[PDB]
């Protein structure tokens, strides 16, 4: 794998720790550009938390990188996302995911 | 990019775009959530609400988009919640005792000339609640396996935002309606409207509006009729036929809503009468103690009641509806003015007591179609079919309530929890009746059935069960599967095992399913035909224990179904198995499991609680003389080998490997020949003893039972049944280093084929000789009692021919011996 | 959708983003023509790339 | 070439249709009276019954059916009445022989046997062939009077349609065959002349024929005309004219393009062959329309039809009979596979957007209200994702 | 059993109220007798404020029970395998049929009167196409019994009570303008699966009524079901009496076009259909006669079979009448060479030795009465 770009700086202090809940927005794109995912779509924000593997692993490594009010662009690989199988009628098999990501809270 | 707006010239487009839409709808529909939770992410919530505030959008991608929100995450909640409105599970809770037909007003507290507000107040009916998961496109993929993982849950959408917008497009619509603009959002009246009603009567029957949105639609309906101590209404505004259609649909939701208060107050009532009824009773069986009671016949004449089944105690207790005396009925004044008052309260509610204004729902809806029949010539079957029905719904409101109530049933607080988690279990299994099956949603019918069975509800509660008629839908799953290519073996073979075992244990739980699933006999024998394939339960298992052990379902019998069975016998007597010829199997010519199977169902047909059936023995053993074939190559006249030779051929072919089996298995290398030809012919001969009559009718001399002993008698040699019981049985014996070598009774004559033959040989021809009972028991019985004395050892005593030699001597042998 | 923003310039004759849809997926401003060349803050926008 | 008592539906199909021809051309309309000689034609295949030395009793054909050999009569009763001559009269004449009232015995008028049933074979009842072929017998049995029953005109004119149509399409896929592997390089077309003018004609006509009834109509009267229709698509589909249809499209396929069916059948016969091919394909659509029966056929052959689809000739023709075929028969939704709606989402694809193809996906899903979830899944994930 | 007592109070209350709700409905609510069918019928039959529409076509626009005729009309006229039940069409037949309600010496004036009452409301309904309605489900239901084609011959009854003839002159003139062999063959169909006595289903009632009840009323079924003797007794008099309404009034139209209709490609000889079944029936009574001519005393089961079967007998020879009288000479003659005679002997056999049987016993006086 995952690689971050800060889009926007964040307090730079306070990161994400295991077993604590993280709260984000997120924009979800394909490699190609296609849209696929987002959160403010919905306007409610994603809550997850790290260390239960809920989300796969290009969230985990990229959002623990993040700082608390930081917005970044986030690049994952297919081996660290749904990978070969995909997700079946949204991922096309074997699809690198670009993700615009702001972390609000930690709780 | 364009503006999607610009598809209101860009025809092609708007065409091809709303086609799109019905793809989506159609992919999505009828219950694929998972589909449904993909479409989210390219038809993403934020369009959806955008779509439907939209006013410039051209009607048909409004309508598409209206029903494709509807079909993502609507549709499915929907039909769960319409399939179980139509039964009522009213638990006896505090909320249900509170309810009454009337509400309370100034005017009158009951039986008033004001109805409640039709779908508002307080409904304790058990329904299960709607359950939704989050569109999340970045959780981790599940890590099990293909149909492991549960079956996804419908994309979940705000319900509040969703019904507050409903509402607020509905009442901007009725008041552009009433402008009477030059330009109708979407081009058109119908479209205008159309999907606005739509999507209200879709959040109405899923029951998310609360009771102030019901009163705005209610007061949107007519301003007049629903009011709370504009003019032009929904009803009365001159709407196409197409929104006079989806008025119908709310109205047909309203009348249900009342239908289902109405049956609430009648199980309230119920409540407290039964109660009051119980404490009355309680205290005159306490007099009734209290007092000497000299008189005899007196006290006797009293105690009667309390001796009578409580169904009777409860009719004769009522039975006062056109007056009683005390005698008659030992019911106070009190109690049953109580009654009285109710059900003139009931009728009130109902109609049946008898201005130009409606002032009420009733008068409103009948007004109303009679109104719509009288304008215009409606063009719409289905619209003339939906005002019709709610016409005659009004006019007969007691009849609708009478056919209600089978439906309608009380359940205690303490069943509720389970009551809810069968509600699921039911509404998965009717949701499964609207798809083609496979692999995904045989997994979720077996769980579901499973989860049914395991639940208490199912044993406590059958009467519930019939009502809510998940016989009738497990059957209905059965039979599209087995139809499903029924000249081609049938796919999906385990589900069809736990259909025909749920059935046959729901026959097993009360007699009164056994007459449910009676019923439905002479079907599942016609899908009978195919079986054996499942190697577990068959639909000829459950016809077996639709009527097994209950004789008033064996004299109701029917002979056709009797040929129908007798001619399946024929025909595996006729022809050999084509499941075992593409095996490999040798062709021996008949089919001697089908065989087997369909001469256990007589069986069971033919004898009820040990005792013959003399009209079912007497049609089974004409039908069989009828059709020789049924009987096997070795009894067939012309040419038959003999019942013996026939058994000693058996167990020639069960020793010589190569003719009893392929030779080239999930179970005993499937089934052996030489041991389905003796088990048949056991089965056979057991079925002619249990057709062979009674001693009494013997002794009675009745000519037909003579006439069926002597045609059995001519049909099996009492040679043949003590040769064949005289035949050496293998016994287990020590060899090499204290190995054990055992028969492997799957594969060889075993002591339930000599039972069969002591059975016949008892009913038919009986033991009356002193001279033939020596001789048997020296050359037969007492050989298989010494074999049996000297398997009782250590090492012998737990074997399976120990143990089926114990099973044979106490069953058939040793009674035998007793009587004579 | 994340707020657009961009400075930079453009030619007089063929930068003529008309309000709505156009190239791409809408919102054209500075850089989505071959006509324009503008800065967001991370990236340099021209011809849409 | 064999006659037999058959009692299936064959008692409504046009297999069992039978002309009376008496042996005289004027007044053949006459009434018929019993011992007159007459010749019992059959209408789908137009041969004649008579009598063989080798075969006994057989459909013969047409040249082969001389008056010694198909003569036949209806008499009252097995007795030795005979003797009694009888001549023919100017005009309709008494009428002697009722339809359904009157029982009569088939005499073959040469010979003298009775038309009876062959004694049974055995094992035929194990096989259950309720068909039991007839014979004439010098005795005959008891019961072997023949009660008469009128056929609609519709059902008629429907059996010597499929006789005349039958013909003509043989014929047409006999010429192709003529020339099916000899190319004709630069010279004639080195087979049989093929019946172009008489084949459009006849699918023209055919086409006219089963042209469904238009929805302006009142309830009754469109629900008679689809009476009707049903059951003459039931007929042409029972007498195999939908098999035959199928056999010509696969003659004229075996050609990509009309220049390359010019290179074996020459210019003249290449310039009617696009619209040939449209015409079938029509016919095709309209035989199967609305015809569940007939769409099912399809289940088996369904690759037959998918693999068509590309083809440019008749795309649409193509597509109309695929649509058909999925609104109809379930049993080809149970059957669909990945390959099947790829090949559709490739005429998505290569044939641009059409909302037909859309239409055929949406039926595709979902049929009679119950939805394949194979084919759901399938759609969505060949389809949607891509975007 | 005296020891265990059941006591009712002692049961839970859900039980209690369960059974409560059943008794309820069983005795109160089913018992209770509410009469809208004519104020229905009225209701939709008015038609208002058309001085407003101000409509001068010569076709006025169908009133609401017009339109509602005419849907179920097109529901039969729908071409399909089977005819399903719809439990609107039957309450609505069965609202139709109560609408006609078919009402101390009476006096030549009342009597016309009630006469005209009952004409009045048979064309509130034959005026919307109600026979029209009644022919094409009869054709529709393709022969199969069921509670469908019982609430047509219901339907068809009360519309054409009295031997009304514009009723019949509608149904005549709509079956010779269809030319449609479905609705004779259905009511033949009908005909062969109307049932008879039983000896055989007796036997298995009389078995089954032997088997008595241990446990309580509320946990056994109770050995409660439908007689299994001569089930559709009342279909088979309605079918009967449907078929005897036609003629009734000496109708030579029909008694003809029973015996043979013209128009059609095949016909269907209804008077031997009648026939066939009265044998059929004569072959069951006498069949039950003999089985009960050893015993000395006929049982009320016994008594309550014969009477069945005499009655439907007697709708049946009615039928034949009304066929027959006019007279209708081609029936006549039909029924002459028909096997009528046999049935007419082998009735005489039974009637004799019936009443040779049932006079020796007073107990049998209303049988006697019957027979």
């Amino acid at each position: 794998g995952v690689q971050v770009e800060t889009i926007s700086p964040g307090d730079g202090r306070t990161f994400p720790k295991r077993g604590q809940t993280c709260v984000v927005h997120y924009t979800g794109m394909l490699e190609d550009g296609k849209k696929f995912d987002s959160s403010r779509d919905r306007n409610k924000p994603f809550k997850f938390t790290l260390g239960k593997q809920e989300v796969i692993r290009g969230w985990e490594e990229g959002v623990a990188q993040m700082s608390v009010g930081q917005r970044a662009k986030l690049i994952i690989s297919s081996d660290y996302a749904y990978g070969a199988t995909g997700h079946p009628g949204i991922i096309p098999p074997h699809a690198t995911l670009v993700f615009d990501v702001e972390l609000l809270k930690l709780e | 990019c364009m503006d999607i707006l610009e598809l209101s010239e860009r025809l092609d487009l708007q065409r091809f775009h709303s086609h799109t839409l019905s793809l989506y709808r159609s992919v999505c529909a009828l219950g694929n959530n998972r589909v449904a939770h993909a479409l989210c992410s390219h038809v993403d919530q934020a369009q959806l609400l955008h779509a439907l505030e939209d006013a410039r959008l051209p009607g048909p991608l409004r309508a598409g988009y209206y029903d494709l929100l509807i079909s993502i995450h609507l549709e499915s909640a929907c039909r769960s919640r319409r399939s179980m409105l139509s039964e009522y599970i009213v638990p006896l809770t505090p909320e249900t005792r509170a309810i009454t037909l009337f509400p309370p007003g100034r005017s009158a507290e009951d039986g008033p000339r004001r109805h409640g507000l039709p779908g508002v107040g307080v409904t304790t009916s058990l329904r299960p609640p709607h359950h939704f998961s989050p569109p999340c496109f970045v959780v981790a993929l599940p890590a099990a396996g293909a149909t492991e993982a549960p079956a996804r849950l419908s994309p979940a959408i705000p319900l509040e935002a969703l019904r507050d917008k409903a509402l607020r497009m509905l009442g901007e619509a009725v008041r552009d309606g009433g402008q009477h603009a030059r330009d109708p959002v979407g081009g058109s009246v119908e479209f205008q409207f159309v999907p606005v009603l739509k999507l209200v009567s879709t959040l109405l029957v899923m029951g998310v509006f609360s009771d102030e949105d019901v009163k705005q639609i209610l007061k949107m309906i007519e301003p007049e009729v629903f009011r709370e101590e504009l003019e032009e209404g929904l009803l009365q505004m001159k709407l196409p036929e197409s929104v006079k259609l989806q008025m119908c649909h709310l109205l047909e939701y309203f009348c249900d809503q009342e239908l289902q208060h109405r049956v609430e107050s009648l199980a309230a009532f119920a409540e407290c009468y039964v109660d009051k009824m119980q404490g009355n009773q309680r205290g005159r069986y306490g007099l009734l103690m209290k007092a000497f009671t000299m008189s005899a016949a007196e006290t006797a004449r009293r105690t009667r009641e309390f001796r009578s089944p409580p169904q009777e105690q409860i009719n004769m207790l009522l039975h006062f509806k056109n007056g009683a005396d005390e005698e008659e009925c030992p019911l106070p004044e009190e109690i049953r003015q109580e009654l009285v008052n109710f059900h003139q309260d009931l009728l009130a509610h109902c109609g049946i007591q008898l201005e130009h204004k409606p002032q009420s729902l009733q008068e409103l809806v009948s007004h109303t179609v009679v109104r719509w029949a009288q304008e215009d010539f409606v063009q719409s079957p289905e619209l003339v079919r939906a005002m019709f029905s709610l016409l005659h719904r009004q006019y007969d409101g007691l009849g609708e309530l009478l056919r209600a109530l089978p439906r309608a049933y009380t359940i205690s607080v303490s069943s509720v929890e389970d009551t809810m988690s069968l509600l699921e279990c039911l509404g998965q299994i009717r949701s499964l009746l609207i798809v083609q099956m496979g692999p995904q949603e045989e997994n979720l019918m077996i769980q579901s059935i499973g989860n049914i069975m395991n639940n208490k509800v199912f044993y406590q509660h059958p009467n519930l069960m019939r009502a809510l008629g998940m016989h009738e839908t497990v059957m209905e799953v059965m039979v599209n599967v087995l139809g499903g290519g029924e000249s081609k073996e049938i796919r999906f073979p385990k589900m069809v095992t736990s259909c025909c075992r749920f059935l046959c244990y729901f026959c097993r739980i009360s007699r009164q399913n056994q007459r449910s699933m009676f019923d439905h006999l002479s079907y599942l024998l016609e899908n009978s035909g195919i079986g054996l394939g499942m190697q577990g339960s068959t639909p000829l298992d459950v016809a077996a224990a639709s009527v097994i052990d209950n004789n008033e379902l064996a004299l109701a019998l029917q002979e056709q179904d009797l040929e129908k069975v007798v001619s399946y016998l024929a025909g595996c007597g006729l022809q050999s198995c084509p499941m075992l010829l593409a095996k490999g199997y040798p062709d021996i010519g008949w089919n001697p499991c089908g065989g087997e199977r369909y001469l256990d169902f007589l069986r069971f047909a033919v004898f009820v609680n040990g005792e013959s059936v003399e009209e079912n023995a007497n049609v089974v053993v004409r039908l069989l003389i009828r059709k020789p074939e049924c009987f096997g190559p070795a009894l067939r006249g012309e040419g038959g080998s003999g019942l013996l030779a026939a058994i000693e051929e058996a167990i020639r072919i069960s020793e010589d490997p190569a003719r009893d089996g392929p030779g080239v298995p999930p179970e005993e290398n499937r089934v052996h020949l030489g041991h389905a030809i003796m088990s048949f012919y056991a089965a056979l001969i057991d079925l002619l003893g249990r057709c062979a009559p009674e001693t009494h009718l013997i002794q009675a001399g009745k000519g037909e039972a003579l006439r069926i002993r002597a045609i059995l008698r001519s049909l099996v040699p009492l040679d043949d049944l003590v040769g064949i019981i005289s035949l050496p049985l293998q016994i287990p014996t020590l060899g090499k280093d204290g190995a054990l070598v055992q028969p492997k009774m799957s594969a060889s004559f075993v002591p339930d084929h000599k039972a069969s033959m002591v059975l016949f040989l008892d009913r038919v021809y009986g033991i009356e000789n002193q001279d033939f009972l020596l001789h048997v028991l020296d050359v037969g019985f007492l050989p298989d009692m010494r074999a049996a004395a000297s398997l009782d050892t250590a090492t012998f005593s737990t074997t399976e021919m120990a143990l089926a030699l114990n099973r044979y001597l106490c069953l058939a042998v040793l009674p035998l011996i007793t009587k004579c | 959708q994340a707020t657009h923003l961009r400075v930079g310039w453009a030619l007089s004759e063929g930068y003529s983003p008309y309000p709505g849809g156009g190239e791409g997926w809408g919102g054209n401003g500075v850089g989505d023509d071959l006509y324009s060349y503008g800065f967001d803050g991370l990236h340099l926008w021209t011809g849409h790339v | 070439r064999l006659v037999y008592y058959e009692g299936g539906p064959v008692c409504t199909h046009a297999r069992s249709l039978w002309r009376l021809e008496p042996l005289r051309i004027s007044w053949s309309g006459s009434h018929l009276r019993w011992g007159q000689p007459l010749r019992i034609r059959h209408v789908t295949t137009g041969r004649y019954l008579g009598l063989t030395e080798d075969q006994g009793l057989v459909v013969v054909d047409a040249s082969k059916a001389h008056t010694k050999a198909t003569s036949f009569c209806f008499r009252i009763s097995k007795e030795k009445l005979d003797v009694a001559p009888k001549r023919d009269v100017e005009g309709m004449g008494p009428p002697e022989i009722k339809y359904g009232e009157s029982l009569c015995f088939v005499q073959h008028v040469a010979s003298g046997l009775w038309l009876t049933y062959a004694a049974p074979d055995p094992k035929a009842l194990r096989l259950g062939v309720l068909k039991k072929k007839a014979m004439l017998h010098q005795e005959g049995h008891m019961d072997d009077a023949l009660s008469l029953t009128r056929c609609q005109q519709e059902e008629s004119q429907a059996a010597r349609m499929i006789y005349s149509t039958a013909g003509l399409y043989n014929q047409f896929i006999k010429g192709l065959d003529s020339f099916s592997g000899k190319p004709r390089g630069s010279g004639p077309p080195a087979g049989s002349a093929l019946p172009i003018e008489g084949v459009i004609l006849s699918l023209q006509d055919l086409i006219g024929y089963f042209e469904p009834p238009s929805e302006e109509l009142q309830h009754e009267e469109k629900q008679t005309k689809l009476r009707s229709l049903r059951n003459r698509q039931s007929l042409f589909q029972e007498e195999g004219m939908l098999s035959l249809v199928l056999n010509c499209i696969d003659r004229l396929n075996v050609y990509t393009t009309a220049a390359h069916f010019a290179e074996f059948a020459g210019e003249e016969a290449a310039e009617s062959w696009k619209e040939i091919v449209n015409l079938l394909y029509e016919l095709l659509a309209s035989l199967i329309r609305g015809n569940r029966t007939n769409c099912a056929l399809f289940s088996t052959n369904l690759d037959w039809l998918v693999s068509k689809l590309d083809r440019l000739e008749a795309s649409s023709g193509i597509l109309e009979v695929l649509y058909c075929v999925l609104i109809e028969s379930p049993e080809v939704l149970n059957i669909i596979q990945e390959n099947h709606i790829k090949s559709i989402i490739s005429l998505l694809d290569k044939h641009g957007r059409n909302h037909k193809v859309l239409d055929v996906l949406c039926s595709l899903c979902v049929c009679n209200g119950v939805a394949v979830r194979s084919n759901q899944d399938l759609i969505t994930e060949n389809l949607l994702p891509g975007r | 059993a005296c020891f265990r007592m059941t006591p009712l109070y002692n049961l839970p209350t859900h039980r209690a109220c369960n059974m409560f709700l059943e008794s309820y409905k069983a005795s109160w609510i089913l018992t209770e007798d509410h009469s809208f069918e004519d104020r229905m019928i009225d209701d939709l039959s008015k038609a208002g404020e058309q001085e407003e529409e101000e409509e001068e076509v010569e076709e006025k626009k169908p009133d609401p029970l017009h339109q509602l005729v005419l849907h179920f009309s097109r529901t039969a006229l729908t071409e399909k395998s089977k005819l399903d039940e719809d439990y609107l069409y039957m309450a609505y037949a069965d609202i139709m049929a109560k609408s006609c309600h078919l009402e101390v010496e009476v006096s030549f004036e009342e009597k016309e009167m009630e006469k005209q009452r009952l004409l009045y409301q048979q064309s509130r309904l034959h005026n919307r196409g109600a026979a029209e309605m009644v022919l094409q489900m009869i054709s529709a239901c393709k022969g199969e019994t069921g509670a469908m084609v019982s609430s047509t011959l219901k339907l068809g009854i009360s519309i054409l009570n009295g031997g009304n003839a514009e009723v019949q002159q509608k149904m005549l003139d709509y079956l010779k303008d269809k030319k449609e062999v479905g609705f004779f063959q259905s009511i033949q169909a009908l005909m062969q699966t109307c049932s008879v006595l039983d000896l055989n289903a007796f036997e298995r009632q009389n078995k089954a009524e032997g088997l008595g009840m241990v446990n309580e009323d509320g946990t056994v079924i109770n050995r409660q079901n439908g007689e299994k003797v001569m089930a559709d007794d009342e279909f088979t008099q309605d079918l009967f009496r449907f078929l005897q309404l036609l003629c009734e009034g000496h109708n030579n139209d029909f008694q003809n076009y029973l015996r043979t209709q013209t128009g059609n490609t095949t016909t269907i000889n209804i008077i031997i259909c009648t026939v066939d079944y009265l044998l059929r029936l004569q072959e069951s009574i006498s069949d039950f006669y003999w089985y009960y001519s050893g015993k000395d005393v006929i049982e009320e089961q016994g008594k309550r079979n014969f009477s069945k079967a005499m009655s439907v007998a007697k709708q049946v020879f009615n039928s034949l009448t009304e066929y027959i009288q006019g007279p209708c000479t081609g029936n006549q003659q039909s029924l002459a060479h028909s096997r009528l005679w046999d049935a007419v002997v082998g009735f005489l056999h039974v009637f004799a030795h019936m009443m040779m049987k049932l006079a020796q016993d007073s107990s049998q006086i209303e049988l006697l009465k019957e027979l």
